[PDB]
């Protein structure tokens, strides 16, 4: 097993057809009534764009500027951070027509999010609270998975991309190592945010694992648990 | 609240010279309003505030029962989406609403309701310091015998 | 019954197919409350006073004499044959979209 977990003599696995069921299921469940603001989600300029030509009333400006996507830190992040960088792109109009504009805007996130955390929970057995992190620490994105329904993966041809045929994959061994120990999400939010600060070298901000990081986060894992006090102090 | 009706007369309003002036506005331009104090509020009792409910208009004008009478009134609108900071069609409805005559009698002001709607009446909830206008539109083909202009208004003070 | 008495375009709330056999119809109804709740918000926009116009004609105004003499036919052997064309109905008045 921890020959495996450190990625040495890999497993093999067939790309049965099943998981074209499992992906058409995705576009299906993102195509009745979620109605979802994924159409050219971030790049700058993100004009054309349905939601805000209703709206117009209230705020005309659909192609904004500069891009609407995050990156989590600890501590606090949240709908404050998507608001300063939205206000920081020389909007002037500082008045209600700005945030009415983020409150329209946080369901509209939570129907790109809630689909994976959702539906693939039941895939694979692990908390929706768990499923976006482990998307991330494995080395992915939301959206650049949702793109592979515009990349015709609900095609029923016995071929798909790596980028999802392979990513399958390596989701089973990162389950593994959620598994075969247990561990809290606080821990993977540190680990994701800053590996320099939690302790580790710069070289793994990539993917990669080796022993000199399991020996001290399961040594972590084992103090946590021995300290004379509860979790947060 | 202070619920009073009135009424007014172009011709009591401007005066002779515009009735005669009127050889222009029959079919060059639309006619010019603003219900200033003079006439609205300084001729009848004082106020601290004042509120539109209804309003209508009856057209002085030598116009049978066999004929129509395609005038129009507007008060000053828009239909306009508000832009903010960063580094209208063919004679379609403004939201605001803007009445088309018919008749040249008040029935030409408001349709079918009495008293009551799900929906606020034409100006309701306004106050009186708009701009108006008066357009005869294609009613300037044949527009040979109008005489004045008679409208009526209902509106709470306090 | 909306999108007729609106005129409205396509907005496909009712979707066909709801009904489960692993499950025999669990939550095939909770979907229905979701469809007349969006349904519903489209009247709560999109109703408002249209420019309502009245309108009357006669048929020896519309056609001339000819047809009033013509009808010495049309008392008895046929029907009488109308179209409501623009230039008594639309262009004799103020112009619409």
């Amino acid at each position: 097993s921890l020959a495996l977990l450190l990625g040495v003599t890999r497993l093999a696995v067939v790309p049965t057809n099943n998981m074209v069921t499992f992906f058409k299921g995705i576009a299906n469940g993102l195509s009745e009534n979620v109605c979802l603001t994924t159409d050219d989600f971030q790049r700058q300029e993100l004009e054309g764009a349905d939601w805000w030509t209703l709206l117009s009333t209230n705020q005309v400006i659909d192609d904004m500027g500069l891009v609407l996507d995050i990156h989590p830190v600890w501590g606090k992040s949240d709908e404050e951070m998507l608001m300063e960088k939205i206000q920081s792109i020389g909007v002037s109009n500082d008045n209600n027509t700005l945030s009415i504009i983020v409150q329209i805007l946080i369901q509209a996130k939570n129907a790109q999010e809630n689909l994976l955390s959702q539906t693939i929970s039941a895939e694979y057995g692990v908390e929706r609270s768990v499923v976006p992190l482990q998307l991330r620490w494995l080395g992915s994105n939301v959206y650049s998975v949702l793109n592979q329904v515009l990349n015709n993966t609900p095609t029923d041809i016995s071929s798909i991309v790596p980028k999802l045929s392979e990513l399958t994959y390596s989701l089973l061994i990162y389950t593994q190592l959620i598994n075969s120990l247990k561990l809290n999400k606080e821990f993977i939010f540190l680990r994701l945010t800053q590996p320099n600060w939690l302790g580790l070298t710069q070289p793994k901000l990539s993917t990669q694992l080796s022993l000199p990081e399991i020996y001290l986060i399961t040594c972590y894992q084992d103090w946590v648990v021995n300290a004379n006090k509860n979790e947060d102090s | 609240r202070q619920e009073i009706t009135k009424t007014i007369s172009l011709k009591a309003l401007l005066g002779e010279s515009w009735p005669a002036e009127l050889n222009k506005l029959k079919q060059k331009t639309p006619i010019n309003f603003n219900l200033e104090e003079q006439i609205f509020v300084e001729d009848y009792q004082e106020l601290y505030q004042r509120r539109i409910k209804s309003v209508s208009v009856s057209l002085p004008m030598l116009v049978g029962p066999y004929e129509d009478v395609c005038a129009q009134l507007t008060q000053t609108s828009s239909s306009y989406s508000t832009r903010a900071d960063l580094k209208h069609l063919v004679r379609s409805i403004q939201p605001n609403q803007q009445i088309s005559l018919s008749t040249g009698v008040n029935d030409s002001g408001l349709f079918m309701l009495n008293f009551d709607d799900e929906r606020f009446l034409p100006f309701e909830g306004s106050g009186v310091d708009s701009s108006w206008r008066l357009q005869f539109t294609n009613l300037k083909q044949n527009l040979d015998s109008l005489n004045d202009v008679i409208l009526h208004v209902k509106y709470t003070a306090a | 019954s909306l999108l007729y008495e609106l005129n409205l375009g396509e907005q496909s709330f009712v979707g066909g197919g709801g009904w489960n056999d692993l499950y025999q119809g669990l939550m095939a109804g909770e979907t229905l409350k979701l469809a007349l709740m969006r349904m519903e918000r489209v009247y709560v926009e999109q109703n408002s006073r249209r420019q309502e116009i009245t309108k009357t004609i006669s048929l020896k105004a519309l056609l001339g004499e000819s047809w009033p003499a013509e009808l010495n036919k049309l008392k008895q052997k046929t029907p009488i044959n109308f179209n409501l064309e623009e230039q008594i109905f639309v262009e004799d008045y103020q112009e619409l979209y």
